[PDB]
């Protein structure tokens, strides 16, 4: 059982490099206007695929 | 209303917050009530190393917005306590015309487009370094003079 | 104040040592102690086979510092005795207007923005040419004809 909780530390680890990746995508592009993605939602796709 | 907008927080005027195209700032040590009070049930998001706080402006500001500009020229700038010498990538102003409660004021430009926005200054004796947050054609860059403090 | 910005010691001045932006310069090349002991204090880093020598600043006066270009189109620049004849890649003067303890003379253009930083002279007769440090890119370069008499 606690094989299961470390397993499941891991992908909250795995969930938290992603939530931390998600914040540091918004950091260089928070609303720092020229308002692009010049490829960055298109390739690595990180939230809100909906601008231009 | 030249180009002047404005922030204030329980009885002390926390200096400006304006708006950049679709970008409402809020320079990050600014805590409190936007002078559109309208404007403060909307989420911000928080870069601390970056010092912002950042909102997405809705449409019936559509009308309300302003312009501003990527390229940087060098020389000389108005803004409303008078002129900034910006020379070898520094912002100096005469000392004494910023003051703590000058935070969050803009930058025009000789055009009237936004160049950057204040975070503090940093005295020289005859005039006075700007720490400040610009953008650099796709990114922000914090450009600080060292020593700085919350203006 | 025109740019003066001196070093001395003891009753004899040994050149200049100037505050240029980032920079307290001292020619380490010539011996001696600081014009005014408020910094004094601070540190020094001596270069060994190029002999400058170097301080980071404190802020208080960085707007006394004067403000560099490290570019160099021809003509004639101005300096501590008057203009100089700079022509050919090469500084030149006539002989005479620097004497041997002058070391550190700031040269700037018909606006009076820094370029370069002089040494000792060179002559085969009339026309004294200067060996100085020089600047390419933004990086430091120091050069010096042969048979140059050292100040």
């Amino acid at each position: 059982s606690v094989a299961s909780f470390v397993l499941l530390s891991m992908v909250g680890t795995a969930v938290g490099m992603c939530v931390c990746a998600r914040r540091r995508c918004i950091t260089p592009y928070e609303l720092t206007p020229g308002a692009t993605v010049p490829f960055l939602l298109s390739l690595l796709c990180c939230v809100r695929t909906t601008k231009a | 209303n030249d180009c002047i907008f404005e922030v204030k927080h329980e009885g002390k005027v926390m200096g400006y917050a304006c708006l950049v195209g679709d970008k409402v700032m809020k320079p990050a040590h600014v805590k409190g009530t936007i002078d559109n009070a309208d404007l403060a049930k909307l989420a911000f998001k928080r870069s601390s190393k970056y010092d912002l706080e950042c909102a997405q402006i809705p449409v019936h500001m559509k009308s309300d917005a302003s312009k501003f500009t990527h390229e940087k020229p060098e020389g000389y700038y108005n803004w409303h306590h008078g002129a900034v010498q910006y020379s070898g990538g520094r912002f100096t102003i005469p000392t004494g015309a910023g003051k703590p409660g000058d935070s969050g004021r803009p930058i025009f430009d000789n055009k009237g487009r936004v160049v950057a926005i204040v975070l503090g200054g940093a005295n020289e004796g005859a005039r006075t370094a700007l720490s400040v947050v610009t953008w650099n054609k796709d990114i922000v860059t914090k450009i600080t003079p060292e020593g700085a403090e919350e203006w």
